[PDB]
């Protein structure tokens, strides 16, 4: 009822800010991410990985593919992988030196649930290095990859109109 | 925060204050004294109705409480505190500790004032190019 | 030096002359009679940033004063943040 | 909140980007940098040019 | 075989510098 | 030289010294020079133009 | 009194939180290892770096025919 939710800016303090409003909180956005990192952690990563390397995977084609250097390409290649299973390389090791910021280094193993979690006090890091590999190895396997369903599918297409 | 709310002074909602390394290091929160309720400027972008206490508002960094200070004495009052607070409670303890109000003597602390020499003739280049025999440092 | 910069001058008397400065000078300390006898370049530096609001008033008859630690603090600095 | 490029410590800390930008850019300026002795200093031009 | 002398501008002008942007990330850590 | 290395009573009365000394004319008699080698450029030139 | 929508209507009530969405598609270990080098890591990721980096580079340019600039 209340005006909006029992009114409150943030979770409830005023002071730290964010002017929590739609889009930053609202029972429809919030939701259209969980499983995904973005609230939780759903599963050890590993997985999450590949949605995460394959959706962002069968993206750039058409950019260079339609839009490529000399564009609208005659080769068996292009519609392609391509430059672009270059680009998920390039990409995907910039990702690991950045894995060198957290090592923090264990295994202590659960995708496996005892009890609510609550992380506890997830907010910050709590990812190890053996966590951040585990994602930024089902990037590769999701980047390259993901790159071939893109060209490997004729394109039926549509055209401009 | 609902469960508890301990809260004294009162906003409403600013993009404004502390975000995320005032949890990662040192926290700096200030509190008063107050008569009848009164509306105020802030730092941050402003504004909001005091009442009472603790009275005990956060702030982001030292800078700030103070910055109130000269807020808070024009329009006056006796009394106004700044703590620093960690993740992990003390040490720097910030306004509490002898007195306060800096002109007054109970003591010391601090600030010598010259190094080893006095404001006169450096003309005089620096000297010995840095070996750990002679007191060049402090 | 962490922080180093000289405003001391003679008086260090501290009534229509300086106040100014976001924490740093706690200063009444006296020394052995000036006047006024409030003396000295300073309190513990180790809190706040580098304004040379540290004169601008009252004062340092010789050298302003200004940005001159290098060495130096995030909390020194404004932002880490 | 770590320790860090290595002849300085006034550089070696801050978090914020100086410490990149400045890391290079001193390491030219043997003469009073934390190593430096006259006979430091001195050879540490020679094996240098 | 005919005409073939380009590898020295990617593993130089590309290549080497991906080492050292990788690598010298030594800046910050190692 | 002037501010890591040099010594004012190792060098006194002594001619480096004096160019301390006497400087306040040193630029003056330099910035004369230009004043000059400024306006008299610029009258020959625009008055040309 | 009556109208109001007697407590109308809750929610339980408006908590959400505690059992929104069963939460993952199955695909349990559809992977685990399954492709190793990064899930083998300790140590690497030079190795791969001259590899991947090696093709992209060798046959991204050499020849055959020229089809040239
Ligand atoms: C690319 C981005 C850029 C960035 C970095 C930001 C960043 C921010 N914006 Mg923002 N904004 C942008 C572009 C951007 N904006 C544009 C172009 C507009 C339109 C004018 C806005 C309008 C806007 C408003 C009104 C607000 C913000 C707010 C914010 C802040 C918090 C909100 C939040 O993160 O909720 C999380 C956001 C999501 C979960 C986004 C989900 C939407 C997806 C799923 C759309 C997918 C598209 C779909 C497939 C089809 C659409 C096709 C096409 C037409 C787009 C944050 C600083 C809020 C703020 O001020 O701070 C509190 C405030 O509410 N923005
Ligand atoms: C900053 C921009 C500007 C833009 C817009 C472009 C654009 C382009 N340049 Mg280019 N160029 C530029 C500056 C730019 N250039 C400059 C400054 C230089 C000299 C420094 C060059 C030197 C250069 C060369 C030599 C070439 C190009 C080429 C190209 C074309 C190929 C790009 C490609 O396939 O990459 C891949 C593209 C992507 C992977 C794009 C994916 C991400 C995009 C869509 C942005 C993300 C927005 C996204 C939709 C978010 C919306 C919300 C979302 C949630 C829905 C493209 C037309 C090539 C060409 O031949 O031209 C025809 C050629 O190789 N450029
Ligand atoms: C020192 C540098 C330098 C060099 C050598 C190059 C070189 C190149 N640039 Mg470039 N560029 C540079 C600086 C440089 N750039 C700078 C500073 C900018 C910014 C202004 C750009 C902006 C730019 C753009 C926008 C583009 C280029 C493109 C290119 C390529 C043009 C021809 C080509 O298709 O590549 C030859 C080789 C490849 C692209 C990679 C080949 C990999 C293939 C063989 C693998 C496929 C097979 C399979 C999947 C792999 C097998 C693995 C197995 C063992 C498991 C060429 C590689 C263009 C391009 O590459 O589009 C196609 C275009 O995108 N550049
Ligand atoms: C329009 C452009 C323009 C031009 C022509 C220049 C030119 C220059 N700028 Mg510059 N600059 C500009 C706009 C421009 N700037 C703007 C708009 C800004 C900010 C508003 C700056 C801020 C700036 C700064 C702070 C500096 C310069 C410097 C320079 C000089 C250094 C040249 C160099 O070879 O470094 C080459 C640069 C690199 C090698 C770094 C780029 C790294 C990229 C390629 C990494 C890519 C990451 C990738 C995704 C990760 C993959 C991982 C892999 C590595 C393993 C050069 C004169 C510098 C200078 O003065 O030095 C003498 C420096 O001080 N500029
Ligand atoms: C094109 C240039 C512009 C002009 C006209 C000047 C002129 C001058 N600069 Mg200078 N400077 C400039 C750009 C300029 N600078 C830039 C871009 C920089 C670096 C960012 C510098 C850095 C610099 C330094 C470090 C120094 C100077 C100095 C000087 C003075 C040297 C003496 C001299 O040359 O003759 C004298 C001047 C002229 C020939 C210029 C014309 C001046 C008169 C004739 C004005 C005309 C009167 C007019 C009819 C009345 C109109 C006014 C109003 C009533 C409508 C001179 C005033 C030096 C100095 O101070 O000397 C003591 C020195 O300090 N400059
Ligand atoms: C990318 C930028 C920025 C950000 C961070 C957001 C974020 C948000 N917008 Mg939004 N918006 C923006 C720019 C932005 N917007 C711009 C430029 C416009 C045009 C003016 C809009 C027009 C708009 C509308 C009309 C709405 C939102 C809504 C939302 C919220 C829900 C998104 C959703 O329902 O996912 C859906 C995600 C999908 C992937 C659906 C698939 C879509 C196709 C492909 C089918 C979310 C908080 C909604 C909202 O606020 O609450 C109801 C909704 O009302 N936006
Ligand atoms: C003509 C071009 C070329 C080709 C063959 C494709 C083909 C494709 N793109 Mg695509 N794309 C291109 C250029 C191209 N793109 C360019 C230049 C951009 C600029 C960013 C994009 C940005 C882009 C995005 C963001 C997405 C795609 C998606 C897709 C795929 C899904 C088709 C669809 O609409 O969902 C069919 C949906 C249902 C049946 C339901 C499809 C394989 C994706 C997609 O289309 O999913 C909706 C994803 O949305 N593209
Ligand atoms: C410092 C050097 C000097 C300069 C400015 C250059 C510059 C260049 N050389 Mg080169 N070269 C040199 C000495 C130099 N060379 C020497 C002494 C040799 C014999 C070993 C060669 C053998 C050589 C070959 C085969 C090629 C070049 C090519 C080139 C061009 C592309 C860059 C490259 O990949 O080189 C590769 C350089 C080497 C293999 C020499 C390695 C020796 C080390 C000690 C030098 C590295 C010094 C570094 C600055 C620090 C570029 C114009 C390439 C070209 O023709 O494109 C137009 C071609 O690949 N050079
Ligand atoms: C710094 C100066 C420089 C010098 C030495 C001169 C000298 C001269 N200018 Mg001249 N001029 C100058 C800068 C100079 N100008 C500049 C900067 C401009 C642009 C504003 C002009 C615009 C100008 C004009 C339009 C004219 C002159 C004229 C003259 C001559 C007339 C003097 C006269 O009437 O004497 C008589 C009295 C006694 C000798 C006593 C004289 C040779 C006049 C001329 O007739 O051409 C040579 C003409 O009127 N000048
Ligand atoms: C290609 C070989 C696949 C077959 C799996 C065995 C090798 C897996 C790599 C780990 C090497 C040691 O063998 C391994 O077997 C299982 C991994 O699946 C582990 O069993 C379990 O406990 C491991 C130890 O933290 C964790 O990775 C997991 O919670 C789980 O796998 C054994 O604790 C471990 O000893
Ligand atoms: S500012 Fe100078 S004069 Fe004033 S009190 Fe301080 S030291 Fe004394
Ligand atoms: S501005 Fe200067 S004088 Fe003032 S507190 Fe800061 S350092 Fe001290």
């Amino acid at each position: 009822k209340p005006t909006y939710q029992v009114i409150q800016p943030i979770n409830g303090d005023p002071f730290i800010g964010s002017l929590e409003t739609p889009v930053t909180s609202s029972p429809l956005i919030a939701w259209y991410l969980s499983n995904l990192p973005a609230y939780r952690t759903a599963v050890s990563p590993l997985l999450r990985g590949i949605e995460v390397g394959l959706a962002h995977g069968y993206l750039l084609v058409g950019p260079f593919v339609k839009a490529g250097p000399l564009r609208n390409t005659e080769i068996a290649g292009q519609a392609g992988s391509l430059a672009a299973g270059g680009l998920v390389v390039i990409l995907s090791l910039c990702l690991t030196i950045y894995g060198i910021s957290s090592f923090n280094e264990g295994a202590p193993s659960t995708a496996p649930s005892l009890t609510l979690t609550g992380r506890k006090k997830e907010p910050d890091q709590l990812q190890t290095a053996d966590g951040w590999a585990k994602f930024t190895g089902g990037f590769f396997f999701g980047g390259i990859s993901g790159v071939i369903w893109a060209y490997f599918l004729l394109y039926v297409l549509d055209l401009p109109y | 925060e609902l469960d508890p709310n301990t809260p004294s002074p009162i906003f409403g909602g600013s993009t404004g204050g502390l975000l995320r390394k005032a949890q990662v290091e040192e926290f700096y929160v200030i509190t008063w004294d107050s008569p009848k309720e009164q509306i105020f400027e802030m730092p941050t972008g402003g504004a909001a109705i005091m009442r009472e206490g603790p009275n005990l508002l956060k702030l982001a960094r030292k800078e700030q409480c103070l910055a109130l200070g000269t807020r808070l004495r024009s329009k006056y009052k006796i009394k106004y505190q700044f703590y620093r607070v960690f993740p992990n409670g003390e040490v720097q303890y910030l306004h509490p500790k002898d007195g306060v109000y800096p002109e007054k003597v109970n003591a010391g602390r601090q600030g010598v004032g010259q190094n080893f020499r006095s404001i006169g003739k450096n003309v005089s280049p620096i000297e010995v190019k840095f070996t750990g025999k002679q007191p060049y440092d402090l | 030096m962490s922080h180093s910069v000289k405003i001391y001058d003679t008086c260090i008397g501290c009534t229509q002359c300086v106040r100014a400065c976001p924490t740093d000078v706690l200063e009444m300390i006296p020394w052995g009679g000036c006047k006024a006898k409030q003396i000295a370049s300073a309190p513990r530096t180790e809190d706040c940033v580098g304004c040379k609001r540290c004169e601008s008033a009252c004062p340092t008859d010789f050298l302003s004063v200004r940005v001159y630690l290098w060495h130096e603090t995030t909390r020194s600095m404004g932002l880490a943040y | 909140a770590l320790r860090i490029p290595r002849f300085s410590q006034g550089i070696a800390q801050d978090p914020t980007t100086r410490r990149i930008w400045f890391g290079i850019a001193t390491a030219h300026d043997f003469e009073s940098h934390d190593d430096i002795t006259e006979g430091r200093l001195y050879q540490n031009i020679f094996a240098s040019h | 075989m005919i005409n073939l002398p380009s590898l020295f501008v990617p593993l130089v002008g590309l290549l080497f510098p991906a080492v050292a942007m990788a690598s010298l990330f030594l800046h910050v850590e190692k | 030289f002037f501010i890591r290395d040099y010594n004012p009573e190792q060098n006194a009365d002594n001619v480096l010294a004096r160019m301390l000394e006497h400087k306040e004319a040193i630029i003056s008699h330099l910035s004369w020079a230009s004043l000059f080698l400024g306006f008299h450029t610029l009258g020959l030139y625009v008055h040309n133009d | 009194d009556l109208e109001d929508l007697g407590n109308t209507t809750g929610q339980w009530d408006s908590y959400g939180s505690d059992a929104p969405s069963p939460y993952n598609p199955l695909q349990s270990k559809l992977f685990e290892t399954f492709a190793a080098p990064f899930t083998k890591r300790g140590l690497l990721l030079k190795f791969l770096i001259l590899g991947g980096g090696s093709t992209l580079a060798y046959l991204s340019a050499t020849a055959s025919g020229d089809i040239l600039p």
